[PDB]
Parts: C-alpha cells; structure tokens; sequence
C-alpha cells in the first residue's frame, strides 16, 4: 500500500497508490486516467530519469511514501 | 522584395496585440506542435508567441517547445539556430522562475543527445537576482 506523488512541469503533485509488482505500465494507465490525459505521451520519469513500461516498482527504485517525476506530452501518438 | 510568408506571421504579430486573451494560445501554442508540421513554420510562429507573450509567462509553453528539443533532428538546417532557439528557452525567464529549475532537471534527464550546451547556458545564467 505504497503511495507515491508524481509531479509534472507546473509543480503539481498527482499522488497514486502502487504495489512492489505494480509495474509503469498500471501507474502510466492510472496517472493517465487522473488526469484525463493519455499515457501514450507521458513520460514517467524518475529523478531525473525517465523510466521504462518494462519495469516495475520495485525495479525503479521507489519506496512507501516518495516521490517521481514524470510530464506530458502533446502528441496523441498513433 | 518581401516573402509573402513574413507578410502573414507580420500582420497576425499584430493581432495578438489587439486581443490577450486565452484563445490566441488555446489554437496557437497547439498548433506549434500539433501533428508533425515543417519546424520552418512552428519556429517561426515560436517567436511571434513569446515576442507577444514576453512579459507575461506560463509552464504550459515550456511543456510543448521542450517535446520540440526532443524530437529535434536539426536534420533540416544546420547552420545558426541554435543561438535563436537557445534565446528563447532563455530569455523566456529572466528571474525569478523556479520553472526554469523544472527544466533543467527534465532536459539533461531525458539523455543526453545535444542539449548539454544549452544545459550550461541557461544553468549558469538564469536567476539574475536583481537586488
């Protein structure tokens, strides 16, 4: 029951709750869903650096509580 | 002698001038990065904006023109338009913008391609703190 803030350009936090399995793809999905905004666009960053669809949480290295970085795009993306 | 392009992005400079509303940005800022139109016409429409908008400001803007550096081939002209460019991705924060502290911590983020060079440039110079 990890809950972490994601935050893109404006400063704005976007708090979502995870799981050490849930994977970017899910928080991408949700954080999508938040918003309104596709996340065929989104870049789910970490740091500093943007992570990958192909690893988790555990993987990118969050804990219970933390912070990421993550922002927009405006191309709807085939 | 005068193009009849210039002509165009002249007369509309003029408009925005004439209406500051959010319907100017709400079809221009989306237009200069829409589908994949020529960077010829989305660059020169990126400094009609800021000119008009340069002593208002706003993250959004930042938001479209930074997808720009990305996808950013420079494949097309290669000889003086990093100094243009670069200007605005400045300028746009003269002081007093922790923005520009979002930026360049998403820049140098997303790799490292070529932006380190306009990465020392607004790192250095930006919050002038003008006492």
């Amino acid at each position: 029951m990890v809950s972490l803030t994601f935050k893109n350009f404006k400063k704005e936090k976007v708090p979502l709750d995870l799981e050490p399995s849930n994977t970017i793809l899910e928080t991408k999905t949700k954080l999508a869903q938040s918003i309104s905004c596709e996340e065929s666009q989104i870049k789910l960053i970490y740091s500093g650096k943007v992570l990958q669809d192909s690893k988790t949480v555990s993987e990118c290295g969050l804990k219970d509580g933390d912070q990421v970085v993550f922002m927009v795009s405006q191309k709807k993306s085939t | 002698d005068t193009k009849i392009s210039s002509a165009a992005i002249l007369g509309l400079g003029i408009a925005f001038a004439g209406s500051k509303n959010d319907e100017v940005l709400g079809l221009l800022l989306p237009i200069a990065a829409s589908t994949d139109l020529p960077i010829e016409t989305a660059a020169m429409a990126s400094l009609a904006l800021a000119h008009v908008f340069v002593g208002t400001c706003n993250g959004d803007i930042t938001t479209s023109i930074m997808d720009n550096f990305l996808e950013r081939t420079a494949i097309e002209l290669k000889t003086d338009w990093v100094r243009f460019l670069a200007l605005a991705l400045g300028i746009l924060y003269m002081g007093q913008g922790e923005q520009v502290d979002d930026v360049l911590e998403t820049i140098s983020a997303i790799e490292h391609p070529m932006t380190s060079a306009i990465e020392v440039l607004v790192g250095s110079c930006a919050y002038t703190g003008t006492g």
